[PDB]
């Protein structure tokens, strides 16, 4: 995402505006769908990747992964710091 | 926080089993690492002398 | 860690992240209201700690020092959530908080609104701002031992006197990856003298100086021996064979950094 | 070495002004309004 | 007899809880000395499974750092004594223990009252001292695990207080490799010198380590995981061949007919060239085969046009 | 897509490694030389 | 109660030569072999299974191995199905059988 | 009869055609054997780690097995047989297939019944048994013979429980020929069947027109001296590792059973120790045999499965080095730790019974942990635990 | 509740001498993923077979010139392509392959004539451009040793050009560790990660690996067949002069210092 960023901002004329355009499409999106951006998947990160999608390029929704070695429903992954 | 006597202070940011621990020659990990660039920057050479004067005296049984 | 993300305790991430557990758990149903997550949450039940986990997932926070120094004395990382009762922070941004690890306690802040969510991600991100605004030098520079195993690697050959103890009066290998296993396979030191046949352009960084010696053979081909590489030219034809005279510490160091870009662009692959 | 194990992990907030001109500088307008609000 | 030979070079009984044991292995080639050093290295200081007290429960006190009257040490005394006894067992799973005694004198674990599954190493080890004739029952558990035990509150039950028992036994591993000096396939000499706490001798803690190791590294020879049919509900069978037994009287007597993808290419009766060159492109089942194409199948080696002919009619008939 | 970066052969140092993260900056772009920054961190942490 | 019971050749002849009522299941086992006493515990159950209305007899080839080889016992684990009426001929399972296959060896085709 | 010349095809390594039945869990025999032990270390772990009263050792499995257990030492193996077209047979069949065996060389019968063969009950005299109906793998034929298979494999083998039947010897000796006219090396594992042991005199009869047409035998050591007549003098069960129970037989004794076609013969006493015989060399590796065993793996037979696959790997892949001492101590050696991971794979796949203080085919096996794990001994009258003040019976102390 | 059982979760094979594998080890005790992941990389690394050209004999060419007329490579680029060439084999000892060719055109591994054992993973490979029709014929030494083996002897010298290869099958190796908590079950789960020049699948090398590693720690199994008064000093027991003189000169001070060593023993005996 970190590199989708800057992509966007590429395109853009000034960072303020972008992240107030962006700031104000997330808001839209959870408007209308409230039960949908609480968990993994984010409102703002719902935007970046939409917006990457309309420029023709192909992300996973919101950024969002799981985590496909998980054991068990009780067993959450513990960061080796 | 942990700290010697020469103003050597230090934080705690990694417990290590002993088994990866590094270890001497004689097959014993050694209990805690430091940073050799402390002591450039700091001028304390005092750690260094009470270090190995440390093994020395526990080897030879003495303070 | 990575350079744009912390580690949070669970004991402080759950007091930042209050509201918004709450929230999931109502969410998803596992708590009827407000006052049924807050008892659960004081529970500490193993689905708090797992809505926790997806709650912090894409929401950063601000790191401040208290003592503020610059611009970077408050910046925002993504936080994970970390075993222990302490904040891991990254060693290079622990440079820009010129956080010293003789103590040191920094305030976190929650952004709430999602605009603050937004700029927060998109503004003070530390993949966004390397350069001091000061001259626009970099920040996140490596520095203490990072910059020490670097000078290592790129402290090659003994050359001179230094290296044989006589007047006089080493291995080749076909590509880098052959150098590295080598290395690993302790057949060389890091240190030790190689040669590698070198399919690019030139491109090395060395004085520019005539060749010390050019062996021109009868036949046609020539080999022009510089300081630090060998190229075999032809008369006949256009071969243009090099070789450097580098160390596997030198290839280990120019290896990191291409391995570094071709990764970053397969992961952000737009060709697809 | 001899070493000894200090007392503030066993003995033991508030943005300053300073925080503020940091905000302002990356222009986190937004945020820096959370943070009087 | 063998080629490569190992021996005990110097075994050494330092005190009753220090054993002293130096092997050497030689000749090994070189870089499996290495190999071998720093996975004995590991799988003895961490690998090695020790019994200790985990918990100690008294009956009159009210917390572990009071004074029992009677008693020339304090409780908590007491439990870094119990915590520093070494105790050997070939079990796992917890265990009772008593100290049911009554004084004057000396408290040793000689005296305490052990399980059959494990026997006290050093009989002579000091717990407590008694100076009047006072009546003390202490309830131990006995537990064999590895690495130490957890330095958390497990104190719920009936004032059981818990005891930080460590359960590695080795004390200290070395590992030493010198040339062999062969000059024909550079051969090397491997020592290794044990320090054991008297719970196994330091001979019997290689061979753990080495049986320890055997079973860490022996998974990988193991089936892969998936490739028998199963219930997805075991996951542990003894006779791989029977839960797909139980699918097929299951298939039949529904009369539902076997899936694609248990259908191997061997009993479509394929010409062998065709047989070898699908097997040589990784092809075993028939779902597999159908999934590729035309064009998937002309580009393999010994593969020709009319051949993909020929193959499909014969699924056909099938 | 190979990288046309320079293969440095004599050393690098605070003042050389200073110098290439600005070009790489100014090259690449911040997002790819924070990444390079993570790979050059964990190379100095290893080899030191 | 009804389980394997341990039955030595002469113990074997006269339940052949004699009446039959319900089908008689031989276990040729050896104390030895692994397989078998796997074999054993699906037997165990599958006496349970069938109670009365079928009978499970073990012989072992350690000292029965001049029987065994004129019953022509091949190997180890190995069953044989003897059907309560003589007239039908016998069944002998060589291997470690699941235990569905002897279900409906005896309850139908013998 | 014959076809194109397909050899380009063939893909290393040598493809090995393992003859015989495909039985699922099937031991021919077992006799009395020494094992290579530390008798110390089982003292001290005689709790913990399950030791059998008498050691008796299987020659090995199935023809199936090995073909099992040589594919998953990287062989390409293929199993020539016979399975019937019912529920067993199909289960065999996938078996063999997701083991990566080849199985082009199976013929399936739908008349045959897998494993089943009916037996007639003489009750006159002294009670027999004829077969009145041959097993599915016991009716190959003749013409079922994949000959497209032997052309490719560069080793044939087989076992001895292909000739106890005698559609199956002829069968079994026409696919040899064809193997030997082929140039196929023929490997001829003996396996002594049960009824085999006893009347040594049929038994050489039965196996003579086929012993010389092996070019490598592998026998155990009972079994060489089953054939020799040697009587075992050695003592059994006894805690010490004597040389007398491991003993190297010299050439002459092995002489009786050589023949101009045999090459390397091979004598097998488990993994503990493996002899080999050649016409100039001769020689023996010894092993270690000290693995995990259960008494669902106490009959060895995974070791023997392990032992020969490991010896035709070593063999075919060099097949113009089996007169050489070198190899052979490699080869021989690399046999023993196949049977010595093959039987410590078996034992962590089969467990243990469950001890004596939810399945369909009802099987309880618990893991070597639940083994190894002790009674709490928490009874209430037990000594180990705390009593009332009544009957507390304090000990005195010095 | 669950078996320590092993996956393959990744294989691409994006390459025909560049094989990709990652492969899953679960459940594992704390501190045990480390240590397995530690002694495979070490075996996948050194402890795997490698078959790869060692010597090069260039047979009719007495030129012994850099450059031979005919063919555009040099002697020594030659020797370059031939160490590039990837073979899998299972050949005991050493064997001799051979590279006779036509004139003009390239000379590739497709063209190496084999030993039976062993085999060509990538026939495209490019040893020598063929411009004159001269037949050319190579001499190659085909041996298979481990990575971390060395060998001294060279065939001395006799025309034979040594080729420094290196017996790496497994080009790269990596294991990671993934820690799951349930508050009180601290399981461990092992990634391996595999990477082979073709001559084995990473499938293969793992097998490979984990039985090399147990072929080293079974020998530790192995069993053998049976057959059937510093306080006392010299200068207080009573000594003759010449012998007290010669023990101090030897530093034999106490009595433990003289039978460390080995009518003395008379007088000595008695006190
Ligand atoms: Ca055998």
């Amino acid at each position: 995402m970190t590199m989708d960023i800057e992509r966007l901002l590429l395109s853009e004329d000034n960072r303020f505006e972008f992240v107030n355009s962006v700031a104000a499409e997330a808001t839209e999106y959870v408007e209308k769908n409230r039960d949908e951006y609480g968990g993994t998947k984010k409102a703002i990160f719902h935007v970046l990747s939409n917006r990457v999608n309309d420029l023709g390029f192909d992300r996973p929704e919101a950024y969002a992964e799981s985590d496909p070695y998980k054991p068990g429903p009780g067993y959450l992954k513990e960061y080796y710091t | 926080k942990v700290a010697g006597r020469h103003g050597n202070k230090g934080i705690i940011s990694k417990i290590l089993p002993r088994q990866d621990m590094p270890y001497l020659q004689d097959g014993r990990p050694v209990d805690m690492v430091f940073n050799p660039l402390g002591v450039p920057s700091r001028m304390n050479v005092g750690q260094i002398f009470e270090c190995s004067l440390g093994l020395a005296g526990s080897l030879l049984d003495r303070h | 860690l990575s350079l744009h993300r912390c580690g949070l305790p669970r004991e402080i991430a759950i007091e930042l992240f209050q509201t918004f557990v709450i929230r999931g758990l109502i969410r998803q149903h596992l708590a009827s209201n407000i006052g049924v997550a807050k008892s659960q949450i004081r529970e500490k039940k193993p689905i708090v700690w797992e809505i926790l986990q997806e709650v912090m997932q894409g929401h950063p926070v601000l790191l401040n020092r208290a003592p503020t120094l610059h611009r970077l004395g408050i910046q925002s990382f993504q936080p994970i959530l970390v075993e222990g009762r302490t904040i891991c922070l990254h060693p290079l941004v622990c440079k820009g908080f010129n956080a010293d690890f003789d103590g040191d306690q920094m305030a976190v802040h929650v952004p709430l609104s999602l605009e603050a969510q937004a700029e927060a991600r998109l503004l003070m991100f530390s993949h966004m701002n390397l350069l001091s605004p000061a001259i626009g030098d970099p920040i996140s520079v490596p520095t203490q031992d990072m910059l020490i195993g670097l000078y290592v690697l790129t402290s090659g050959t003994r050359r001179g006197i230094c290296a044989n103890r006589y007047n006089p009066c080493e291995p080749f290998f076909c590509n880098s990856y052959d150098a590295i296993g080598a290395y690993r396979q302790k057949r060389i030191n890091l240190d030790s003298p190689l040669w590698l046949r070198w399919q690019l352009d030139q491109r090395v960084i060395a004085s520019k100086e005539v060749p010390i010696e050019v062996h021109y053979e009868s036949f046609g081909n020539y080999h022009e021996i510089y300081a630090h590489y060998l190229i075999v030219r032809s008369v006949k034809k256009e071969t243009l064979y090099i070789y450097i005279r580098t160390t596997v510490g030198h290839i280990s160091f120019y290896r990191e950094i291409e391995e570094a870009i071709q990764g970053f662009s397969q992961a952000c692959s737009y060709d697809t | 070495p001899y070493i000894l194990k200090l007392i503030h992990q066993v003995d033991d907030q508030r943005v300053g002004e300073m925080e503020v001109w940091a905000l302002e500088g990356f222009g986190v307008a937004h945020i820096l309004q959370e943070m009087l609000t | 007899t063998r080629t490569l030979q190992w021996k005990c070079v110097e075994s050494r009984r330092d005190s009753k809880r220090l054993y002293y044991g130096r092997f050497i292995l030689s000749p090994l080639m070189k870089g499996q000395a290495d190999t071998i050093g720093i996975a004995m290295r590991r799988a003895l200081l961490g690998e090695i499974e020790g019994t200790c007290i985990t918990r100690a429960k008294f009956e009159n006190i009210p917390h572990d750092y009071s004074n029992i009257v009677g008693i020339q040490e304090s409780v908590h005394e007491i439990l870094m004594n119990l915590n520093e006894i070494v105790l050997k067992s070939n079990l796992y799973g917890t265990r009772n223990a008593l100290i049911c005694v009554q004084g004057p004198g000396y408290i040793t674990a000689r005296d305490i009252i052990l399980p059959p599954s494990v026997e006290i190493v050093d009989n002579t080890q000091h717990i407590a001292t008694l100076t009047e004739p006072i009546n003390l029952c202490i309830g131990l558990k006995i537990e064999r695990n590895r690495g130490y035990s957890l330095k958390m509150s497990n104190n719920f039950e009936d004032r059981s207080y818990p005891i930080d028992a460590v359960f590695m036994p080795v004390q200290n591993a070395n590992h030493s490799i010198h040339s062999y000096g062969n000059g024909n396939e550079k051969q090397e000499i491997l020592f290794i010198e044990i320090w054991t706490n008297g719970s196994l001798t330091p001979k019997e803690a290689l061979h753990e380590a080495s049986r320890n190791l055997i079973n860490l590294f022996i998974p990988f020879l193991h089936v892969e995981e998936e490739t028998f049919y199963l219930e997805n509900n075991q996951h542990q069978v003894t006779l791989p061949l029977f839960p797909f037994h139980n699918k097929l009287v299951n298939l039949r007597q529904k009369k539902k007919e076997l899936a694609f993808q248990y259908i191997f290419i061997d009993q479509l009766e394929l010409p062998p060239r065709i047989y070898n060159c699908l097997k040589k492109s990784n092809i075993h089942t028939l779902l597999d085969l159908l999934n590729n194409s035309q064009e998937d199948l002309i580009k393999m080696e010994h593969f020709h046009i009319e051949d993909v002919k020929k193959l499909l009619d014969i699924l056909e008939k099938k | 897509e190979r990288a046309n970066l320079v293969f440095h052969n004599k050393v690098i140092d605070g003042t050389a490694i200073k110098r290439l993260i600005s070009r790489l900056i100014d090259h690449f772009g911040m997002a790819y030389t924070s990444h390079i920054l993570d790979q050059v961190k964990t190379l100095g942490f290893q080899q030191a | 109660d009804y389980l394997v019971r341990k039955l030595s050749a002469q113990e074997l002849q006269d339940l052949v030569k004699g009446e039959r009522k319900v089908p008689l299941i031989v276990d040729f086992y050896a104390t030895w072999c692994g397989p078998c006493i796997l074999m054993a515990q699906e037997l165990e159950m599958l006496a349970v299974e069938y109670e009365s209305n079928a009978m499970i007899v073990k012989v072992d080839t350690d000292d029965e191995y001049e029987f065994a080889r004129d019953m022509q016992v091949r190997g180890l684990p190995t069953l044989f199905f003897i059907s309560p009426d003589p007239s039908k001929d016998a069944i002998r399972t060589e291997g470690l059988i699941p235990l569905q296959m002897m279900r409906d060896i005896i309850d139908n085709d013998m | 009869h014959e076809s194109e010349d397909i050899s380009h095809t063939y893909g290393w390594p040598p493809l090995v055609c393992c003859f015989g039945s495909a039985q699922h869990a099937f031991v021919p025999s077992g006799r009395p054997a020494n094992r290579l032990l530390d008798y110390e270390r089982q003292e001290r772990m005689k709790d913990a780690v399950w030791a059998p009263e008498k050691y008796i050792r299987a020659p090995g499995g199935c023809a199936g097995g090995v073909a099992i257990a040589l594919a998953s030492l990287g062989g390409k193996a293929a199993f020539m047989g016979k399975l019937g077209d019912d529920d067993f047979g199909q289960a065999m069949l996938y078996y063999l297939n997701v083991c990566q065996v080849q199985t082009r060389s199976v013929k399936i019968d739908s008349k045959r019944v897998t494993a089943c063969s009916t037996m007639k009950i003489s009750k006159r005299g002294r009670l027999k048994s004829t077969c009145v109906k041959p097993c599915a793998e016991d009716s190959l034929s003749k013409s079922e013979i994949n000959v497209d298979v032997l052309k490719e494999a560069k080793m044939f083998y087989f076992t001895t429980h292909s000739l106890l039947d005698k559609k199956m010897m002829s069968t079994t000796l026409q696919a040899i020929k064809i193997s030997k006219q082929l140039g196929n090396v023929i490997f001829y594992d003996l396996n002594l069947p049960l009824p085999l042991w006893q009347s040594l005199e049929e038994t050489k009869s039965l196996i003579q027109e086929v012993w010389d047409l092996a070019d490598v035998i592998e026998v155990t050591k009972q079994e060489l001296e089953f054939l020799c007549g040697i009587e075992p003098t050695e003592e059994f069960d006894t805690k010490n590792n004597d040389s007398s129970k491991f003993v190297h037989y010299e050439p002459e004794t092995v002489e009786p059973l050589w023949h101009e076609n045999l090459k390397i013969l091979f004598v097998t006493n488990g993994t503990s120790k493996i002899h080999y015989y050649t016409k100039e060399h001769n020689g023996a590796v010894l092993g270690m045999e000290d693995v995990p065993i259960t008494p669902f793996t106490r009959d060895m037979s995974a070791s023997g499965d392990g032992i020969v696959a490991g010896l035709i790997r070593m063999l075919t892949v060099q097949p113009d080095l089996m007169n050489d001492k070198g190899y052979l101590e490699r080869t021989a050696r690399y046999a023993i730790e196949c049977g010595v991971v093959d039987q410590w794979l078996l034992a962590q796949t089969r467990g243990y019974p469950p001890k004596d203080d939810s399945d369909p085919n009802g099987i309880r096996s618990i893991t070597e942990r639940e083994y190894r794990t002790s009674k709490p001994y928490d009874e209430p009258d037990g000594p180990y635990v705390m009593k009332p003040v009544e009957e507390r019976e304090y000990r005195k102390l010095e």
